[PDB]
């Protein structure tokens, strides 16, 4: 019976879906994330846009628009680590993105 | 600020609220049987034959 130890630290561990397939080949791909300005509202902790540029195409991922997935509002996402030396599953906070490639206007 | 990629996660723990234990009782509670009709007490011949 394997067991662990829950330890919640708190930072966001960004998790990525792609609208075209699995990744399966990491290479020469940029990753930047574009949060909102005003921190007086809670939009600083909610609004975020992820950019994942490759030399061929570039991918945009939102949290607010028509196309944002409903698995981060109706459900909470965590990321475990499981440091097996000390024997602790120390657990962070996560958020799931679903990127569409950007083409035109 | 590069945000490189990582390996494949092995397992996915699903946290969910537990099953509703001690909600149903171990015996069942039926609606009791409607009783069979009784002959009422105090029944006597009230009709006497005339004359």
């Amino acid at each position: 019976l394997p067991s662990a130890r829950w330890q919640y630290c708190g930072q966001r561990a960004v998790l990525v879906q792609f609208s075209n397939g699995k990744l399966q080949s990491p290479g020469n791909m940029r990753f930047t994330l574009y949060e909102n300005k005003d921190s007086t509202n809670p939009r600083k902790r909610n609004q975020r846009i992820l950019a994942a540029e490759t030399d061929r195409l570039s991918y945009v991922g939102n949290n607010f628009g028509t196309g944002a997935l409903k698995c981060n509002t109706l459900c909470r996402h965590f990321v475990g680590i499981l440091n097996k030396t000390s024997g602790q599953m120390e657990v962070y906070d996560a958020e799931l993105f679903n990127m569409q490639p950007l083409f035109s206007d | 600020g590069g945000l490189t990629c990582a390996s494949a996660p092995q397992g996915t723990l699903r946290i969910l609220e537990g099953p509703q234990q001690s909600l149903s009782g171990s015996p069942l509670q039926p609606i009791p049987a409607s009783p069979p009709p009784q002959i009422p007490p105090g029944l006597r011949p009230r009709f006497c034959a005339f004359g």
